[PDB]
């Protein structure tokens, strides 16, 4: 009678709360998929803040536009028949 | 006497029935079994032609019917032909029918020389006889990065454009580095720093070089911004 | 009743769904530790590149090599704001 469904029915109810909680249930992939997020979008900056200075490396060894820059924003010194101007405030 | 009339009465609406659902089944055989060859395209078609579409959908080699015909395969086809369409949806309707429904990009610059970008950062290509007839901008950048130059090229022209200018290319290199070119072909060679601040200083700067290129009758060639609170300037003789 | 039987059914399905789902997530999360390493390790490799690329005593070894001239402060037309 009853208890042929009472069998069934507690069964269930542990099953749920084993799905919810434990090893690899919903919290955990929860709680997993959230930092798996996170650090592929840090990786991301990463490998974009790696990429943009290895570009500049590689214009650097003898490049072009990595060494008249530094010439010129650091070093302040210009092309031939280049007219410099200086703004102030 | 009277069951006899209920019984032709029922005999003969069932026999009208019959019959006539005989010929509609012969009206529905008949006509379902044919390849559709009609399209309605519904729609705003800038670039795509009615012949596009019909090209491109027998360019599969098969006329397909009604009831032998996958329209995800349909939908597909059209989008691995026309890259200017950015949402296909082609639907059956009836025997002899079908509904085809495009949308496409909208370009608002030009990627690239050879592709095109959006508002919203989507790429994709259209053929130049298509599009020649558009002034607009020339964006450059390495691939990937096509959003990234549209955020500068905004950003830059807002400003260039407050003091009645117009920003034609804006280049980025894949160090993160800009090269703006302006109208009468006035290169503004810029840096990896604060870009903005450069160009604004360009724009307060850009009074004083006119007035000294028109003293010596030269042509401003290109204006280098990359110093803290300087510029070099290179000249070209006018034509 | 044997209608909550099958209930189990979905739910024991769901277990394993969920658990290996969660597995493979796991393995990614190991592997995005190690290319962080790698890309910090990379990162720090570069910037010593960097340094030796773009020493001044090298940029203005080579800037001059290419027909550039130091600032001249005759020369220099000033503009105030």
């Amino acid at each position: 009678m009853g208890k042929l469904t009472l069998l069934l029915l507690a069964i269930l109810v542990w099953l749920q709360y084993s799905l919810w909680f434990g090893k690899n249930g919903i919290h955990d992939y929860t709680r997993v998929n959230d930092d798996v997020a996170a650090q592929q979008a840090t990786n991301a900056k990463l490998k974009a803040r790696n990429d943009q200075l290895f570009a500049e490396i590689d214009h650097l060894n003898g490049g072009q536009e990595a060494l008249e820059e530094r010439a010129r924003n650091e070093l302040s010194m210009t092309r031939p028949g280049e007219t410099f101007y200086r703004l102030v405030p | 006497g009277t069951r006899l009339a209920g019984i032709l009465f029922l005999l003969t609406v069932l026999t009208t029935v019959l019959v006539s659902g005989w010929v509609v089944l012969g009206w529905m055989e008949d006509a379902q079994r044919l390849p559709l060859s009609k399209l309605v395209l519904t729609g705003e078609r800038h670039y795509t032609r009615n012949d596009d579409i019909r090209q491109s959908i027998l360019a599969l080699g098969e006329p397909g019917t009604f009831m032998t015909q996958d329209v995800n395969i349909i939908q597909t086809q059209i989008e691995q032909r026309l890259p200017w369409i950015k949402q296909v949806s082609v639907r059956k309707q009836w025997p002899d029918e079908l509904k085809i429904h495009l949308v496409e990009y909208v370009p608002i610059a030009r990627w690239n020389d050879q592709h095109m970008v959006d508002a919203e950062g989507n790429t994709f290509s259209v053929p130049p006889e298509r599009t020649s007839k558009q002034v607009l901008p020339m964006l450059y950048g390495p691939e990937g990065s096509a959003n990234e130059v549209l955020q500068g090229y905004r950003e830059m022209g807002q400003m260039l454009a407050k003091d009645r200018f117009t920003l034609k290319e804006a280049a980025m290199t894949a160090r993160r580095s800009w090269q703006l070119t302006l109208n009468n072909d006035i290169k503004l060679n810029l840096g990896r720093g604060d870009t903005m601040k450069r160009l604004a200083r360009f724009v307060e700067l850009y009074p004083v070089l006119q007035q000294q290129a028109q003293t010596d009758g030269k042509r401003i060639s290109y204006v280098d911004l990359r110093y803290d609170s300087g510029a070099a300037v290179g000249w070209a003789p006018l034509p | 009743p044997l209608c909550l039987f099958i209930c189990i059914i979905l739910t024991a399905v769901t277990v394993v769904t969920t658990a290996h789902h969660t597995r493979l997530l796991t393995a990614q999360r190991e592997q995005l530790v190690l290319e962080r390493d790698a890309l910090d390790i990379e990162w720090r490799n570069l910037i010593l590149e960097e340094n030796a690329l773009g020493d001044h005593s090298r940029v203005e070894r080579i800037a001059t090599e290419k027909l550039q001239m130091q600032h001249v402060d005759p020369s220099q037309e000033n503009i105030v704001v």
